[PDB]
RNA sequence: AGGGUGAAAAGAACCCCCAUCGGGGAGUGAAAUAGAACAUGAAACCGUAAGCUCUCAAGCAGUGGGAGGGGGAACC
RNA sequence: AACCCAGAGCUAGCUGGUUCUCCCCGAAAUGCGUUGAGGCGCAGCAGUUGACUGGACAUCUAGGGGUAAAGCACUGUUUCG
RNA sequence: GGCCAGUGAGACGAUGGGGGAUAAGCUUCAUCGUCGAGAGGGAAACAGCCCGGAUCACCAGCUAAGGCCCCUAAAUGACC
RNA sequence: CGGUAGGGGAGCGUUCCGUGUUAGGGAGAAACGCGUGCGUGAGCCGCGUUGGACGAAGCGGAAGCGAGAAUGUCGGCUUG
RNA sequence: UCGGAGAGAGGCUCGGUGAAAUAGACAUGUCUGUGAAGAUGCGGACUACCUGCACCUGGACAGAAAGACCCUAUGAAGCU
RNA sequence: UUCACAUCGACGGGAAGGUUUGGCACCUCGAUGUCGGCUCUUCGCCACCUGGGGCUGUAGUAUGUUCCAAGGGUUGGGCUGUUCGCCCAUUAAAGCGGUACGUGAGCUGGGUUCAGAACGUCGUGAGACAGUUCGGUCCAUAUCCGGUGUGGGCGUUAGAG
RNA sequence: CGCUGGGUAGCCAAGUGCGGAGCGGAUAACUGCUGAAAGCAUCUAAGUAGUAAGCCCACCCCAAGAUGAGUGCUCUCCUA
């Protein structure tokens, strides 16, 4: 569930916005390759919950399968690469046909929480995934940076599960909460959103008001 | 570091089969390269 | 000569129904799992699944005597340490009701490959209507004076 | 502490099934009517 | 440590694949699926083909009961 | 306190090993002595064979003992007047 | 008596005791039981507790110790 | 008619010898298997193959005589 | 403190050659309980599709050497 | 101050724990690798600190004690090989434990149980002291269960996004 | 890469941004409200109120191999 419907943009680098007061604040910059359009709305009766399915990044028909283009076509909308729905407190008042929305809204809700696929760091070790420590680098020591011990002796008789081994670190989406919006420019349809948001510039970036 | 006990014939056949089969998948690729190298427009194999 | 052996029985197994509105949990679950096994059939055989589907309805209103309703706790333990999950019967019957009976019979009947296979023969529903009219389920016989 | 525990063999005498209600100890099986005898079961006479 | 083609080398003319390694015919021999790392050829171990079968499983893995199916038409 | 060969298959009351079928009977882990007590000798308890036997089990009656319990005559302690 | 063995630190349970701390699945002796050398059923599993003693076959029956709601046989049987 | 240590009784089997240059045997001696044939059992009769040369039974005799246990041992093979 | 980035050789994947110690057979779960008294092999409950590859090493009283500490042997040897 | 129980509780008694020192010696001598640190756990409470409460010889601020509470937290150093053995500076506090005195097929080897040597002492002597002192190569390319990641087949009963 | 200065991207931090919430429901200790057993009283026996970093939902990330394998809006072909 989320508080309200949200949009999804794209990370576009960062910069600073000199506040006229003369204080320096970092910002990132959110952009829309193609505009968010509703492409579905599901009720509590016809389906199990309530949500609106928005889409992003319009693309050529080739790039996209037949089940997709049929799904998009049924609602009478343009193509679109990315496609996600916001489950919404069951108050939906949306015609699933191309209610192109906008940021007439986030400037009022001056705190926004976004969902971004972080960047991916391969198969990282113990010392960095889980913030372990490391043995002495000198003094005859011979186990630096290694995961060290695992468990106890005969009784536990194995390694408690959920142990903090090494493994793959990044690549899964993450929120970031109560991150406040900041002076926006509708001619360029760009957002100047303070803070630092998941992902190197150019990944999809859900964007929806808080759930305080 | 040292194995306890020899594996069965059962298990070993399983893994050898995975080895060979891993060779199976990498033929039909070469067969595509063949069935394409039979004279045709292409920029490869001077 | 030779005792008869359960020879192939597929479907047309009797569907029964039990409205569990205030029927104490244990005793009911014994007479459910005795029709789940087939010990009411001269065709009884432990190794084959001669049983009969049944349907519990009103799975929210099973009664339990004594002070159970706040004492009995269902605990599911995660494999890792600290995973033990104290959980009292009132919280389940409030939260997910069908799991109650889904435990009761699941302890009654013989775990194994076969027991696991049969446990599907219990369909539990928290509403007051059951979507099965499969064999037009004839209500379930209770030989228990105390329920 | 200060109390010992009851182990194998010792544990058994405390905790084996005893039929400790004078009544059921007493009882005896049904007897029957004497069932007057039964014929032969085989005959060459044919 | 390393023995035993055949009774007689009659130890393989000729042909084809052919870097002359090794083979398939042809030929010899009673027989060469006896052909020269050749006489009977067991077991471990390596394959192949056919018959039935395993992916919600729990087991010193067999045993008593035997569902279903395949075999020559009650036994495996 | 070399190495090879020989006495030498040294010795080991110590460890390990001791393969085909069936049938009948079938123990002990106690005492004694032992430079002896994770050995051995004798007894004690198996097998099998030959004598002489008389029982074994239950019942009852005799005979001596100082144990359980009791007692303060004995010995030793023991409180109140 | 003859010809010949093996055995020589047993264990627990019950009892009467010593040692111990009327502690030990401790130790040490006396009288019995089971295991040792003995299966089977009850005891959830479980030498040393209970019934009981295994020549074999039987897709026959009656019981002992123990038991009769389900998993497993057998009354969710009577009355206080 | 349970049975370990152990004692006694009755047997099978293998290589070789006496009866033999035996009976039988290039229409074919042994290793592999179909026969729950047969035995209380060790094992025995039959039954088959590319090869293929010897050799039973009975009454007897002798033993380099019966194996999964020795961190045995010689050879061939695996697991990783 | 408090780590971090980098280059090289390994690791990793593909082509070629190709060992090892270990190994009763393993169809090789967790918790508790039991048990020669610290079990994947027994009991109850939970949990878990089959099978790969990389990575760590808590168990399999993991491998290695019939312990080198302790004791025994009417053992061996050295020194006084 | 009076007042047994705000607080301490003499004299004696009844328990639970299992971690100290021990008693037995049951498994393990064809081997179950010890103390202390490093890294990483996880669990218990009878609670040190944070959450709530009684009673107080609680005016308030501090407390003292008990009650429910393990969700969390539970420093940096100097000395010693040496977990309340300890002074320094803080800090909300700077807990006690179990996990083969957790963890050596993960690490160091400062100590102890190796061969050298010396001091005190015992022994006439070889040598010796659960006295001291200086030096003294702690081996490993995971078969299986376990765990962290990630795949493939196959199940999902037409096939797929 | 000889040794040095300087450095974009990347990866890092001693840099920067944010985060531990109106939360809501049951509770333990405790304080209660009405009130007899017991013609007073008592938080309790009937019934109800408040209330803890503790429990559950909420928060954030996976998740239908959840074999109980869910859901729906699109596709894909009935010529043998």
């Amino acid at each position: 569930v989320d508080a309200g419907i949200g949009v999804m943009g794209t990370k576009l680098g960062m910069m600073s916005f000199f506040e006229e007061d003369g204080t320096v604040v970092p910002v990132t910059v959110i952009g829309f390759k193609e505009g968010n359009i509703v492409t579905q709305v599901k009720t509590e009766s016809t389906d199990g919950y309530n949500a609106v399915q928005v889409g992003y990044e319009r693309l050529r028909d080739r790039k996209l399968t037949m089940p997709e283009r049929g799904h998009l076509n049924k609602a009478g909308v343009i193509p679109m690469r990315h496609l996600q729905e916001f489950r919404l407190v069951s108050v939906d008042d949306f015609t699933p046909s191309q209610k192109l929305l906008f940021e007439e809204l986030f400037k009022e809700g001056d705190m926004v929480d976004i969902s971004g696929t972080t960047i991916g760091k391969g198969f990282q070790g113990g010392i960095k995934r889980h913030n372990f420590k490391r043995g002495l680098m000198t003094h005859g020591s011979k186990s630096h940076r290694a995961l060290g011990s695992i468990g106890a002796g005969t009784t536990p008789g194995h390694v408690y599960k959920g142990k903090k081994m090494p493994g793959r670190m990044g690549g899964t989406k993450t929120k970031i909460r109560k991150l406040k919006i900041m002076k926006i420019d509708t001619d360029l349809r760009v957002v100047m959103i303070k803070g630092a948001v998941p992902g190197k510039p150019g990944n999809l970036l859900r964007l929806a008001p808080a759930k305080i | 570091a040292v194995p306890k006990k020899r594996t069965s014939i059962y298990k070993k056949r399983i893994r050898k089969n995975i080895w060979k089969k891993k060779g199976y998948w990498a033929a039909l690729k070469a067969f595509s390269l063949a069935k394409s190298l039979s004279t045709g427009n292409s920029k490869s194999f001077f | 000569w030779y005792p008869k052996s359960a020879d192939h029985v597929p479907t047309d197994k009797k569907w029964y129904v039990v409205d569990a509105t205030d029927l104490i949990l244990g005793r009911m679950a014994s007479t459910i799992a005795i029709h789940i096994r087939g010990k009411n059939l001269a065709s009884y055989t432990p190794s084959v699944d001669m049983g009969a589907f049944v349907i519990v309805v009103n799975a929210d209103k099973v009664a339990v005597s004594g002070k159970k309703r706040t004492q009995k706790l269902y605990r599911r333990h995660s494999g890792r340490p600290g995973g033990l999950k104290e959980e009292t019967f009132d919280q389940l019957q409030k939260r997910i009701p069908e799991r109650i009976i889904e435990h009761a019979v699941r302890g009654m009947l013989p775990k194994g490959r076969l027991g696991r296979y049969l446990f599907n023969h219990l369909k539990v529903y928290k509403g007051a209507e059951h979507p099965h009219q499969a064999q037009q389920p004839i209500d379930l016989p209770l030989r228990d004076k105390r329920i | 502490s200060s109390r010992p525990q009851k182990k194998g063999t010792a544990h058994h005498m405390k905790t084996r099934p005893k039929k400790t209600a004078r009544w059921d100890i007493k009882r005896g099986p049904a007897v029957y009517p004497p069932l007057p005898p039964l014929p032969a079961e085989w005959t060459i006479v044919s």
